[PDB]
RNA sequence: AGGGGCGUAGUUCAAUUGGUAGAGCACCGGUUUCCAAAACCGGGUGUUGGGAGUUCGAGUCUCUCCGCCCCUGCCA
RNA sequence: CUUUAAUGUUUGAUGUUCUAACGUUGACCCGUAAUCCGGGUUGCGGACAGUGUCUGGUGGGUAGUUUGACUGGGGCGGUCU
RNA sequence: AAUUCCUUGUCGGGUAAGUUCCGACCUGCACGAAUGGCGUAAUGAUGGCCAGGCUGUCUCCACCCGAGACUCAGUGAAAUUGAACUCGCUGUGAAGAUGCAGUGUACCCGCGGCAAGACGGAAAGACCCCGUGAACCUUUACUAUAGCUUGACACUGAACAU
RNA sequence: UACGGUGCUGAAGCAACAAAUGCCCUGCUUCCAGGAAAAGCCUCUAAGCAUCAGGUAACAUCAAAUCGUACCCCAAACCGACACAGGUGGUCAGGUAGAGAAUACCAAGGCGCUUGAGAGAACUCGGGUGAAGGAACUAGGCAAAAUGGUGCCGUAACUUCGGGAGAAGGCACGCUGAUAUGUAGGUGAGGUCCCUCGCGGAUGGAGCUGAAAUCAGUCGAAGAUACCAGCUGGCUGCAACUGUUUAUUAAAAACACAGCACUGUGCAAACACGAAAGUGGACGUAUACGGUGUGACGCCUGCCCGGUGCCGGAAGGUUAAUU
RNA sequence: CGAAGGUGUGCUGUGAGGCAUGCUGGAGGUAUCAGAAGUGCGAAUGCUGACAUAAGUAACGAUAAAGCGGGUGAAAAGCCCGCUCGCCGGAAGACCAAGGGUUCCUGUCCAACGUUAAUCGGGGCAGGGUGAGUCGACCCCUAAGGCGAGGCCGAAAGGCGUAGUCGAUGGGAAACAGGUUAAUAUUCCUGUACUUGGUGUUACUGCGAAGGGGGGACGGAGAAGGCUAUGUUGGCCGGGCG
RNA sequence: UUUUGUAUAAUGGGUCAGCGACUUAUAUUCUGUAGCAAGGUUAACCGAAUAGGGGAGCCGAAGGGAAACCGAGUCUUAACUGGGCGUUAAGUUGCAGGGUAUAGACCCGAAACCCGGUGAUCUAGCCAUGGGCAGGUUGAAGGUUGGGUAACACUAACUGGAGGACCGAACCGACUAAUGUUGAAAAAUUAGCGGAUGACUUGUGGCUGGGGGUGAAAGGCCAAUCAAACCGGGAGAUAGCU
RNA sequence: UAAGGUGAUAUGAACCGUUAUAACCGGCGAUUUCCGAAUGGGGAAACCCAGUGUGUUUCGACACACUAUCAUUAACUGAAUCCAUAGGUUAAUGAGGCGAACCGGGGGAACUGAAACAUCUAAGUACCCCGAGGAAAAGAAAUCAACCGAGAUUCCCCCAGUAGCGGCGAGCGAACGGGGAGCAGCCCAGAGCCUGAAUCAGUGUGUGUGUUAGUGGAAGCGUCUGGAAAGGCGCGCGAUACAGGGUGACAGCCCCGUACACAAAAAUGCACAUGCUGUGAGCUCGAUGAGUAGGGCGGGACACGUGGUAUCCUGUCUGAAUAUGGGGGGACCAUCCUCCAAGGCUAAAUACUCCUGACUGACCGAUAGUGAACCAGUACCGUGAGGGAAAGGCGAAAAGAAC
């Protein structure tokens, strides 16, 4: 039965990719928080 | 935005009162109006977004004097 | 969590 | 059951709400009509559900008691 | 003092006509390779409309809340000095 | 009557017998005309009722074919669990006893079964109540408020007529 | 020669018929609900060149980079915590029977589903059959059983004339032979004429393919023999209907619905989303749009404006900021 | 010459306790009197870890089905080979996209992983394997839409939007058959082709835009006709005489 | 543990080990204790600095009265023989403790409110661009040819191929029953069932964001969560309750 | 600085060094792929696609450089429209982003408390946004006092839980004045006479003192137990060194250090001096911040909730005097004191610690202490934001067990 996750690389990068996140300050604040936390993977982009 | 180009008046916030003194947040905005002022020196009409209080000071101060301050302010009339 | 079906009295 | 309302002339209703109960119709009597009615004139009618009271005095005020209405009697 | 007739004044009330503020989601020109915008020309409207402050009305459209207790469970009824 | 409390109203039809159904009656507790009324072919995994066919649905189950259940080998959980040397009865007792009293019965221990009890397991009861708990929703509850609307002043001027 | 393989050689390699959902076809015909854009490409000339440049044509020649390319891909490799009876778009579409991509049996191809071996109890699950009765079961014919195809005959109330209707109900179906040794039909060679001449036309009928019907015979209990494949009728409530809905206990009489009416709205429209700009409404203009209620169709839709709203009026009473 | 710690034993106090010792361990410990507290645990459906119970019980994942011989091996119901049987065959076959990321091939191994064993595996380990002018992507082009110079608006942040610029699920140049690897192929090889640009030569010569026009360019349904894929039969070739 | 009351068939606990809850700051009152004493003591700060300096201040030795004021008295009243409150009685500064107050205030636990973000890879609607719907029926309008009319109308036959038309696979839906309920599966399987050229279905993108969306409307859906999503923060919210 | 050395798991191999070009440490440079403000365009970050110019040539190409936007300035051109202006093209500078807390400003809750709940409280807190610095802000009286005086601002202790505010409930809560820390005053609103005066900012030039590598650094033997001595038992010695760490059990004298004494080619901080480049000192005479103060209306800030409410800020509407004059002295008036707004600048005392060094602890000792003593913001979970673990110890030496 179809579940909530249907993979799509193009959709995933356009929604949460580095350029999509950094386009706006709110996403840039996510990067600032993850940089402050020391996350190994800042965004979802490979 | 709603900013007077002469006096610099900008929106401020306050309270609506009542007979029960209930306070609700509100905004006070300037009485801004777009007017075409005749500047004699350039023999031209220059349009300014001015408040009603700003209109009074233009007569008192002169059209040229206020613009001189505006150029110092870098407001880009 | 789950779906505790019931016969609650009424 | 429980709670509110009601009982006034022959039938339907006013009441004053402490000191003397009216209206409409009906009924009766007399006109008018060949006659009935319709119309006109005149008029008598009431323990104000029953009781016990309250008062100097109760159809009215209070409480029971009959009869007639109106509401409720619910959650599992 | 009244009755006040006229007299100037000071405020308003309408009505009419203007343009010059203001409006134009009319036309035309330019910025310009542009259905934006700005400027220009012109027409129309015009001291309105529209906006600000203040203010009366309206406003479950949207909020913040209240909506008692006793009680042979509660509610209803009754009660609270 | 998707509407009738009394109520299985009364009568008729259908049945051997029909509180349902169908037809009437009207006494409409408490139908009713676009919060539509009455009818209506067709349509309906629509509701109710009836008939034929059909059958293990049943009277009343029997046998058979497979998959489990059972035995062996291998692998190997789970919910639960104060501790147990964990019988019946009658009585008592936080008022329904394996555990108290009295009495009866019972060699020790598996396996296959059935679920009467352990107020069995599951989940700090959804019903009820309480808290000067929460939330949504309603309105002619209260107080506000967006919005809408009124006027004054400002943006906003001239002339003339009364 | 290492079961592989390697090397050499290698015949026929045609026709007819059937035939697509593929191609002609982005066609043709028809309908109303009236069915992208841009660039490449073709062409036209401005300004700017018109000796040049550039264009056209023919050769020669260079260049065509970079990234992906294994494998799974209806699944043990993806989404479901699992090597999970679930889900997941496109392309390909063999033979016999059949209308068919249904279904049954097979081809190509791929598999036997990662615990078995015994036993052959109760009981449970999935099935088979059943004397007699045939809904007596049960809330209820739940379930099961039954019906089931093609051709033909025949088919009621009612109806909006379309329906109802596959109404109901019934008959014939195999095989063999004959009509007719393989028919009607379809396809169509050779041959023979014609051509301003070809992938030609007209004759022509060989050879293939091939129902359907009738008659005769024959077997069985049974010939739509398996799989596949409507139960039917009668009364009535509700909703007109197809549709939509509570993903995960409710598919309905609920919602929607066409239709009807009221009301708002003159277009810088009402309204709505937006502090605003603006956008939708609409590149529409009252034969339009929004809101509300009702809900096809047929016959119809009565009385009340006191209450509450809404609309109109504006004299008077009352009344804010302001003065 | 054996500290704490642990584990026994003995003694002792009204108690929380204390003292001593045997063994374990192998380096710290600490009198007394004061001082300070993360100072004393059985419970909180407490928290974390470990281990029980049910229990060798349920289950071992579609009732499509297996059997035998041989091989390898320490060991074979499960692997390999062979012969049968059974299942799918509009799929349970074949090729892709999306998605995964080496699961592909070979060698090697059986701890763990596989609901059993396992010599086997999508397990572990080590190597190998993905070859493009024509297939895609990239590229050119645009849809919805996104972003958006200036601009308009907005307390700030920002919102909207013009010119523009992105954005395929659409529109745009060209390759087929055969062979070959343990694993790749319209990519490699063989044979035979094609396309778009660049440059040069030769001949003939009006070219030219961000501009114009054409084209690209488009629905639903239905009806046939002409075909092919494909299938059948015959013929032909080869083999067979059961 | 909670109760008038529990062997209770009321709650808790499978067991062990570890962890786990009366603390801290400031101020105030009371007790104990120490120092000084009608006095006591410093704070900040200075300072080689736990000393010393710093008496700024604080408390006490005098109260009465609303207050001005008066004062061992004073207020009340015109005034008190009066009456109320006072006048003999040591306090103050440390330390410890018992309390209180403000802070989370012993610990664990809400349903919620508010703020800023993340989500339409599920689903709902919409937008753009593509795809899918075997086969078999019914035979509308229209058209042609007749018959009929002056011409129609009308009628017959033949062509035609209309439909939210019919039967029925793919596809989509999910009505009944059985199984399954610590499942093969956190909604499925088996046998039947409805739609199946359309208000159909589907792929790939896009858009609408939380008091908001979207909704052929069920308070449905908005990432297994919806009468107000998720994440973080306010926050150790609050909890007269367990 | 050096006799050893090629980072770690983590050996090995092949080597480099040994008296000074091994290595190591520090100063200064060189190089510094791709993404990222990312800046040539685009983009699903670490990729795709260019243009211009210079220089290369094997005629296939190749190598560098430049090309974002905005602000400011200056040139050149350039509409409607004659000049102009808008606009356009260049060239120079500057800004973009990141980062803990602290700071200023623009916005700004609710839970909660009030045993409910509106005013109020929570709270101008949380949070969002803008901007800046090493501090920031504030700051040189239109201030307070009270008839005596004080003399900018900031911070601490008092004043004082006082005066007051407050459904006068909950609660909120000063000032005057005093004691301290630290102190600093100036400029413009204009012209002269003087004159480059003081002072400040640039820079060089030295000195002093740091910082970024380093150098030396005292003094014990014997015996006993024991695997091993730093322990026991003896006898010494150093100490401006008995701080610590390590060494086979507890080391003043074994080692590293420590106390002391020293060190810088180069870079750099700080301070003083000095030289240039700006910068103006002093004197006289003037001038003395107007849509402002004030007022009406609506709010906000002052402890102060409109109250009798001064004072401050202003959204709105008005509107002075101006030194012969104004402001304030908590309604208001008079008197008297005090000050001079409507222009600016200003160190110190104050707040904080992402980071660097040293040191300290009646702080923890692997369920504790940071979530993380371990390759931890990892594995893992979630579409995403986000959430988020478990896991330390052989022995002195691996001598890690040949056979
Ligand atoms: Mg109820
Ligand atoms: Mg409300
Ligand atoms: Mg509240
Ligand atoms: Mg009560
Ligand atoms: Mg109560
Ligand atoms: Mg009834
Ligand atoms: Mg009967
Ligand atoms: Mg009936
Ligand atoms: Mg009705
Ligand atoms: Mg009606
Ligand atoms: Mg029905
Ligand atoms: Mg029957
Ligand atoms: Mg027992
Ligand atoms: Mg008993
Ligand atoms: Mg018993
Ligand atoms: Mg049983
Ligand atoms: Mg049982
Ligand atoms: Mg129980
Ligand atoms: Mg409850
Ligand atoms: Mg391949
Ligand atoms: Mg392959
Ligand atoms: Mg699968
Ligand atoms: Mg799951
Ligand atoms: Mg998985
Ligand atoms: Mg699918
Ligand atoms: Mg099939
Ligand atoms: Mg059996
Ligand atoms: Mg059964
Ligand atoms: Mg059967
Ligand atoms: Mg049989
Ligand atoms: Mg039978
Ligand atoms: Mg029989
Ligand atoms: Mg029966
Ligand atoms: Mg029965
Ligand atoms: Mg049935
Ligand atoms: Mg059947
Ligand atoms: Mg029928
Ligand atoms: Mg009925
Ligand atoms: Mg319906
Ligand atoms: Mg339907
Ligand atoms: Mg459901
Ligand atoms: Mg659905
Ligand atoms: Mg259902
Ligand atoms: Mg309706
Ligand atoms: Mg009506
Ligand atoms: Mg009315
Ligand atoms: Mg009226
Ligand atoms: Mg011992
Ligand atoms: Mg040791
Ligand atoms: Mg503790
Ligand atoms: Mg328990
Ligand atoms: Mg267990
Ligand atoms: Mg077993
Ligand atoms: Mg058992
Ligand atoms: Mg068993
Ligand atoms: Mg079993
Ligand atoms: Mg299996
Ligand atoms: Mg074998
Ligand atoms: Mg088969
Ligand atoms: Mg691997
Ligand atoms: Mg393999
Ligand atoms: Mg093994
Ligand atoms: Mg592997
Ligand atoms: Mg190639
Ligand atoms: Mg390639
Ligand atoms: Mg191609
Ligand atoms: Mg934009
Ligand atoms: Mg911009
Ligand atoms: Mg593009
Ligand atoms: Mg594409
Ligand atoms: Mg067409
Ligand atoms: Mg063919
Ligand atoms: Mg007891
Ligand atoms: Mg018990
Ligand atoms: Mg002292
Ligand atoms: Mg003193
Ligand atoms: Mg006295
Ligand atoms: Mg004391
Ligand atoms: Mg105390
Ligand atoms: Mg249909
Ligand atoms: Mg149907
Ligand atoms: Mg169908
Ligand atoms: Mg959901
Ligand atoms: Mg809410
Ligand atoms: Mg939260
Ligand atoms: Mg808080
Ligand atoms: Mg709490
Ligand atoms: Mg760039
Ligand atoms: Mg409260
Ligand atoms: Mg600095
Ligand atoms: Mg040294
Ligand atoms: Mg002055
Ligand atoms: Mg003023
Ligand atoms: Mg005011
Ligand atoms: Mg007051
Ligand atoms: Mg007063
Ligand atoms: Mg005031
Ligand atoms: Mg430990
Ligand atoms: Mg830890
Ligand atoms: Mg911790
Ligand atoms: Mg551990």
């Amino acid at each position: 039965m179809k579940r909530t996750f249907q993979p799509s690389v193009l959709k995933r990068n356009r929604s949460h990719g580095f350029r999509a996140r950094m386009a706006t300050k709110n996403g840039r604040q996510v990067l600032a928080r993850r940089r402050a936390k020391g996350r190994a993977r800042l965004t979802v982009s490979k | 935005s709603r900013v007077c180009q002469v006096t610099g008046k900008r929106p401020v916030t306050g309270n609506n009162r009542s007979h029960a003194l209930n306070a609700t947040k509100r905004r006070f905005l300037p009485n801004l109006h777009s007017h075409r002022f005749w500047v004699e020196s350039e023999k031209r009409f220059v349009t300014l977004r001015v408040s009603a209080k700003g209109m009074r000071v233009i007569d008192k101060k002169g059209i040229d004097t206020v613009l001189a301050e505006l150029r110092a302010r870098g407001e880009k009339y | 969590a789950a779906a505790a079906v019931r016969n609650a009295r009424w």
